[PDB]
RNA sequence: UGGCUCUGCCAACGCUACGGCUUGGCGGGCUUAGGUGGUCACGGUUCUGUCCUGCUUCGGCGAACACGUUACACGGUUCGGCAAAACGUCGAUUACUGAAAAUGGAAAGGCGGGGCCGACUU
RNA sequence: GUGCCCAUCACCU
RNA sequence: GGGGCAGGCUGGG
């Protein structure tokens, strides 16, 4: 927007945003002693958080750092709810002069575009190019492993204005190699981060078919000794810039399934992911044998939108068969 | 900053009455909404409503369990009133959906109350 | 000091709400008398508190405070007529904090 | 026994009707009387949630109260009395919940 | 007992009640009051006869101290005058006969 | 008690007629400043009986609630009701009632 | 919000300190977001059935009944044409201005499709 | 803990 | 031999 962006700190601390920033921190969150501690004089704490940022005077709290295991093994880092609210000030004006930059096909963490549309991205440009190969790739451990340094040097050729910057300096530090997963501010950072590398494969190596899903980036070849080249470009580039290693990758005829997103994405079907078939089975299975047949409701009626994307007709009619339950 | 403290924290207090701020924002408007006769049910209804806030409020912070159980006897004749304004007001009053959708609030801040005088009974 | 003090501080939460309170229309008359008995009867609160030093009754002084927040929400909230608006709730917000930094301070003393 | 709430309801139901009507002009009686009427539920309430014999006594104070009520409002003169039919035909209902309230008192007098 | 107590004072009520209503509306505030201190005594003898803590029969003592003050205060209260001196008197003479019953009822448990 | 309430009576007698003359607009202001006044009577007879120390200590606070009343009738109130000479003299009247009541305590906890 | 410590008038429950007051009519005055759930980005051991045990570009991907792994049919996941503009992005926190870019500040251009225009469907 | 979707619930445009 | 599914049994909860 004449590039620049020079002066967002005005914005960042509008009461009018930081309004926004506390609907947004609270939203969901109005029954957490965050939100109850803070609700109590709410307008008040506001207008010591927006003289704070607007002093420059702000200090993040220390991340409280639990983890579950029930996703996955993770390493999740709460916030503050103050500090949640910072995030979601600063992630309100700054996010979407990032997320502006993002080319189309990432489909992470940016309104408008998500898992679903990233598997219909996929599937679509599958169909259309008539794509016989494909390229899947992964970051290894990618937040745990984003520079927080030369993540600022893309924060940075963004930002200038040069108290924003000291903000995002505050809320994630420029030094180490950790953005915290759990905090808003990261899941922007990270789109961004990884940005990079959309931006090696769209704009160097002109890849045209490709989508990335934070971490994940598939790219529908046609050539699959192309793809695989464009893989060592990625790998080499991720590694030497972003100091990011690739876990796994592969160069796959379009014909294993594109196993992207939760789906298994061939040009025709979609079929899911056994893992959510069979921890949707034993969840419906435990349900009926735990007499909670009135949960499992709300809980079909959530996996019936996680898998109408997905060719799930034979798998619904097979589990209105097993159980009797309304699936869709 | 750290959020202006109140003394006295109590979580229970805090969630119960968020919950039942939603009570209030449910039937305040239709307690506004009862006819000018019928104004001293309605302010007999008004003083039940919003005047349950100050019944945990103080169960909050002054921690004594007979607070808590004053607390559930508002609860109460807060759920008498839905049943008075629905039945025994003629013009209408509360629709039957309204007692519905009301007396689901009042039975969140219910279990929140239960809870609470439970983890207190302990 | 005190019980001397914090009625000072809080004379000026109700110098601030008493003319909101009064202004509240009949419409919303219930909420406002029980506003203005909270608002004007938490001077009671304070007085008895600084009468007997009773910890319970400083508490039940950060009750009525607490109730006066209520107040401001609900009456920020009520969107029938209108009362509060949002920047009231704000600056009083700011006022009761001060008579509650106080009662802090005053639970603290007696601790 | 909650039969108690709800054979009482019927004397709300019977008396609010009439409770209502009352005049602008006997505005304070009418004021006390719904609020004796109403307000019996709760004493109804708070005795259910304790089982103890004053709060049992309070119950049957409020009825008395209500009794007197009838009686004060028949003899309040002008087309606004509680008409001697109603006086009666309410002393039923109230000595129905009277009844109960009896029993209930007893029930926890001999444990 | 209670039922004699009530009937007597019902007596006062029934009395004051019309003058009470005739208190002006200038003087509004001291007129509710003041019936809700005379309608309102009933419930203060009733709470005492269906119990029994004796000091329950202190504030209906209490009760008829306070509706005494209001006659006192009523009778004089400005320029709207609200309750002329003979009422007092006559009001004053009801509430002593209660005022009797009351004490001799508290004797009787004391 | 007798003394205190004809005491007393001399404040109400003084206050009751400014109390009067506060305008319609601080009518709620007005209602429950009357109510504070007019019926600390009722706190002071309350004692009067039952001696308990508590019901004494609550009509101090009656009082010290009145002597806010003043305070916020006098300049809180916007078109500031009593004036300062009327607070004087109302104090003194109140500080006179408060005399007796402090001896009344002293009275009571002499063990 | 059955208001008004509010008036004019008229009556009469009444009450009067005989002035009124009250009370009743009768006019006027004042009066999408949120909540709650739930998807996607607990195992350990032997046992009893039951089934699978392929592929690989060597990274891994699978498989073991969702069984036609697929409602074998598509989602506007459509098909063309463009890419001027706007958007994005590099140019660039550059040229320039000014001591200093200092919370000033471009562009030509290059690259996109995210955009545009139709068709057909939605 | 963060976001994206799904369901359901209120609640008026 | 390994592997997936559903049940054995034991922890987490
Ligand atoms: N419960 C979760 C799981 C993931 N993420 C975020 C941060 C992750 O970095 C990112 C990508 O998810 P991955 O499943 O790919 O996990 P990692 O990026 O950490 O790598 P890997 O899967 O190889 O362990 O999504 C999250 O916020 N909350
Ligand atoms: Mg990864």
């Amino acid at each position: 927007m004449g590039k620049r962006h020079r002066n967002l700190i005005d914005q960042i601390t509008t009461w009018e945003n930081l309004l926004d920033a506390y609907r947004k921190t609270s939203h969901g969150k109005r029954r957490t002693w965050g939100y109850l501690e803070f609700k109590e004089y709410d307008l008040a704490n506001l207008l010591a958080l927006q003289a704070e940022l607007k002093a420059g005077n702000y200090e993040r709290g220390p991340y409280r750092e639990f983890l579950v295991y029930e996703p996955k093994p993770r390493l999740i880092s709460a916030l503050e709810f103050k500090d949640r609210l910072v995030q979601h000030a600063l992630c309100n004006i700054v996010a979407p002069i990032f997320e502006a930059g993002l080319l189309p096909y990432t489909y992470a963490c940016r309104p408008d575009k998500g898992t679903h549309a990233g598997v219909c991205h996929v599937q679509a440009e599958l169909r259309r190019t008539r794509a016989t190969h494909f390229l899947k790739s992964d970051f290894s451990k990618f937040f745990p492993s984003i520079d927080r340094a030369a993540l600022y040097a893309m924060i940075d050729k963004k930002i200038h204005c040069a108290a924003t910057r000291r903000l995002l300096r505050v809320v994630l530090p420029d030094e180490g190699v950790g953005i915290p997963i759990g905090s808003l501010t990261s899941q922007l950072f990270a789109n961004v981060y990884g940005g990079a590398v959309d931006r090696l494969l769209h704009d160097e190596l002109k890849q045209r078919h490709w989508a990335r899903y934070m971490d994940d980036i598939v790219v529908l070849g046609d050539d699959p000794e192309e793809l695989r080249a464009v893989f060592y470009r990625l790998r080499d580039f991720a590694s030497e810039r972003l100091g990011l290693k690739i876990s796994h990758w592969q160069v796959a005829p379009v014909s294993r399934g594109i196993n992207f997103l939760g789906y298994r994405i061939w040009p025709t079907h979609k079929l899911l992911r056994k893992s959510s078939v069979k921890r949707a089975k034993r969840k419906v299975a435990n349900f009926i044998k735990h007499g909670e047949d009135e949960s499992l409701q709300r809980f079909l009626a959530s996996w019936s939108g996680h898998a109408q994307w997905a060719d799930t007709h034979n798998l619904f009619t097979w589990m209105e068969e097993q159980y009797g339950i309304a699936c869709h | 900053m750290e959020p202006i403290e109140e003394a006295t924290k109590c979580y229970d207090q805090m969630l119960i009455v968020e919950r039942y701020e939603r009570v209030i924002s449910y039937l305040y408007p239709i307690a506004q909404s009862i006819p000018r006769k019928h104004g001293v049910a309605r302010e007999m209804f008004l003083k039940c409503l919003l005047g349950q806030v100050e019944l945990f409020i103080v169960a909050g912070k002054s921690n004594q369990v007979s607070k808590l159980y004053a607390a559930d006897a508002g609860l109460a004749m807060l759920r008498f009133w839905l049943r008075f304004l629905a039945g025994i007001q003629k013009p209408h009053a509360m629709t039957p959906h309204q007692v519905e959708t009301a007396q689901v609030l009042i039975a969140e801040v219910g279990r929140i109350l239960g809870s609470w005088i439970a983890r207190v009974n302990r």
